[PDB]
């Protein structure tokens, strides 16, 4: 599994970053770390696909990066509407598919 | 020697397929029968090739049997039987396990193409 | 817009089976790979098997392999999972997502484009 | 049917290969004409076996796509295109595909000699 | 180009096969002239696959050399030789060679199909 | 009727090695594969290694995939066992087996047909 | 190795069932688990093979079953001759070919 | 003589990278396999890579398969080779030599021929 | 790896025999074992290769041999120059190319 911090927090208007770290096998070789935005009681909904790109239908606050083997998801412009557990999904190869991390509670 | 086996089980038979591949491709007339004879050679690899037995003498296929079109039991095709019998018995079965191999190579392409997509 | 809705059973006694159906509309079923991912009540989300689009290819979980068939009929618009000898850790809500695969000639997906609501499967 | 597919996109034909392929081998001017088709289509399988394709329809390779030769979305190609107009586009570029396929299986088979070499 | 290697050791020429390969195939009397020829390209393709080499240039096998064909060492067959030396001196084995290549392949297809069968 | 008997020898020194070579009569020996197959004094029995009707194909339990070489000699009725750095793990009757394998133009056996009496083998 | 109780027994005249459990890779996918019987001092002999059938010379009253991952050996008509080790004999792929289980006294 | 060469860097803060360069001259350097061979400051040697003498086969020990990558320049006659997320128990001397592979059409080395200096790699 | 008693010694002039015990997928099967020294400060020279060869350069008191799974290096006529760490390495196959044994001193 891939590993992030279990609470992020910030005051509305602002910019939070989350992220997760995995291993060279899982983020690092694969341009391939999915973002998923889950509010409680709902199904995940897709945030980011690839590194960079996002889905039709999502604002523009919500921006991924990678650097090494840590994947990263910054939300600018921080709503009451965005608290909602977030998770990252990374491509592992044709033996492990995919890997997600654990939930950050926003 | 080409075709000794004819008369043996298919079992047998089957330990000598290089004999007879080997004997099968070893003026207007005999030009017409030389071309006719690779075209035949040619279709029969072509067909293997579709298959994908290319390069095999003995190939084994993904299709099952479906015992409707025969019912014996393995001792009584590979041992107690020859392969002009057996040619005779499913003869009018071939297009219908030919048309199936295609169709299963076909399937089998298609997951080979998407396996060796995956990253 | 596109719409996953799963039925399934509820409560299964340990070591025992369970089929989900879920239907799917508002896209070419046969388009698009299918993947089911669980969810444990207190847990996050991890990916449990996958279909081709075609469904002649079927990847699972190694803790998985040897449980869970996925398969898919696309005449039917429908994508079913079976499962056998239900695990006591197997208690989870099963999620239908649309996306993880792409037949080669498709653009690369390797992420899920569509959610179910999912069905809850205990023990 | 046989060329059925010619209007169809390169994706909804590439499933329908293997008609093409049987139907493409199915007095001095028609032998001249029959030893040439002949010709043509064992230089195509030489061609294929060159590239390590010997037994396959869909051949999957080492050759990365230069961007250059077409830089079309899969989804142009695949779904928007046709095989014809596909041919058409990169008219131009085929003998330099073949080249590099064939200096990869060189590389291909020298490579899998040493690995074989491995005691 | 076209046997540029014939001088060359057989290490150096090994790395062009591919252009004998294509230059191989590239009123009566002609089309007998290629008739034949393609009998000829055809013999030694089934002969290929009859060895389990119908898709390659260069294919190892499962035959040990005996020594008694040729002592020499490694570097005077590949580094100080040519392919022309190397085919006379060996031109008197080549079909206890073949017959070996054939017997060995022809048991690789029974253990293949035995391994397939195994649940 | 069908009859193996076992010879071979008797105690031999931790590391050392050990021929077995069991004769077979009663039925055709190049019809059937054979199997040796190892019980412990105070044992059950466990399948130890397969051989096929031809001899080509040979096939061991991982842990002495490294210690025993099985062969067949069609001609002679024959089948022997080589075994190398007997360990003390290693002690037991080794029984002769016929069956276990058939070669894809036969009924499926995946069972022994005959056993013989058994050589022991201890250290 | 396959599980089965380490002591079966019986009045002579009844019936009795041995049973050995095994896994999903072993019993489960593969219909091939055969019974055999060893006197003390003697090799085992072939009473079972298939899950339900039985070799020629073995009389009607060794019968086998399978039910889920549990393979099952009913013995009626308990004679004094059958007080013998039983074991049970799985087929389980091709990297394992046979596993075999503990045996049981009747 | 044959002589090899070896630059490169010294200090590396943990999981950095580093990248080895090693000139060789004395004899064809495209007619032989090149390897680097490890000896940590208290410790004897151990194989790390080898690369063939045309440079598209590449081996590692599984401890370094994701962290170093062996490249060879048969125009430039030097063989290199690069390192990422440095471990500590990756400072060592690291050694190029000549030898560990031949390509078929040669006798088998399965040795190294001929040792640099040694580059040391610490962190 | 492959295990040498750690230090070796003996009056000059006299042979020392030097040796490394592996298993059956390193000595055994495999006849590439050969030996390197190493004077402290320099890097190791071939002294031996195959299990029998010697490299050109190498005097002929440098002699190897190999019985069972053990592997050893006889040093006739032992000099003061001798005294150098020895190694000796085995083939292993293709997933484990090279396995080095410890140093021994002499
Ligand atoms: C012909 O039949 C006889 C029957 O006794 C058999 O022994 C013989 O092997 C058969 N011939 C061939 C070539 O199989
Ligand atoms: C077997 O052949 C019969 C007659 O053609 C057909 O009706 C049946 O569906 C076939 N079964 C299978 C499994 O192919
Ligand atoms: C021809 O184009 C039409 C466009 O509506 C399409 O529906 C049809 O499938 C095409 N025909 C073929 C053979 O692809
Ligand atoms: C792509 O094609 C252009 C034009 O022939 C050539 O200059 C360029 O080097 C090619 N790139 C690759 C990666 O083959
Ligand atoms: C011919 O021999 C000379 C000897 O000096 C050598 O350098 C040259 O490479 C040879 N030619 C070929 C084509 O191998
Ligand atoms: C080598 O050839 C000789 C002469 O034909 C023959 O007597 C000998 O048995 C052969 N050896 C092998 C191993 O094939």
């Amino acid at each position: 599994a891939l590993t992030q911090p279990p609470s992020v927090s910030g005051s509305p208007g602002q910019s939070v970053t989350i992220s997760c770290t995995g291993t060279s096998s899982d983020i690092g070789s694969y341009n391939y770390v999915s973002w998923y935005q889950q509010h409680p009681g709902k199904a995940p909904k897709l945030m980011i696909y690839d590194v960079t790109q996002r889905p039709s239908g999502v604002s523009d606050r919500f921006s991924g990066s990678k650097s090494g083997n840590t994947a990263s998801l910054t939300i600018s412009g921080l709503q009451a509407d965005d608290e909602a557990d977030y998770y990252c999904s990374a491509y592992a190869g044709r033996q492990t598919f995919y890997i997600f991390g654990g939930g950050t509670r926003l | 020697g080409f075709l000794g086996a004819a008369g043996s089980t298919m079992g047998a038979a089957s330990m000598t397929l290089t004999v007879q591949a080997r004997n099968l491709l070893s003026g207007i007339k005999q030009l017409q029968a030389r071309v006719l004879a690779v075209e035949h050679y040619l279709r029969d690899q072509q067909l293997l090739g579709i298959w994908g037995c290319s390069g095999k003498l003995i190939c084994c296929t993904n299709v099952p049997w479906n015992s409707s079109w025969s019912n014996r039991n393995l001792s009584e095709i590979w041992d107690n039987m020859t392969w002009l019998q057996w040619d005779k018995e499913i003869s009018n079965y071939t297009q219908i396990i030919y048309g199936l191999l295609e169709e299963s190579q076909n399937q089998q392409e298609k997951n080979e193409q998407d396996l060796l997509a995956l990253d | 817009e596109v719409q996953l809705v799963e039925t399934g059973g509820g409560l299964v006694q340990p070591g025992g089976s369970l089929k989900l159906s879920c239907r799917a509309s508002g896209y070419t079923f046969s388009s698009f790979a299918m993947s089911w991912v669980r969810q444990a009540p207190g847990k996050g989300l991890e990916w449990v098997s996958l279909i081709n689009d075609r469904g002649g290819l079927t990847f699972y979980v190694d803790s998985v392999k040897g449980r869970f068939t996925i398969s898919r009929d696309n005449s039917k618009n429908t994508l079913s999972l079976q499962m056998h000898s239900l695990r006591d850790g197997d208690t989870a809500v099963y999620y239908c997502a649309t996306g993880g695969m792409s037949s080669a000639l498709q653009s690369s997906k390797y992420y899920f484009d569509f959610w179910g609501q999912g069905a809850l499967v205990t023990v």
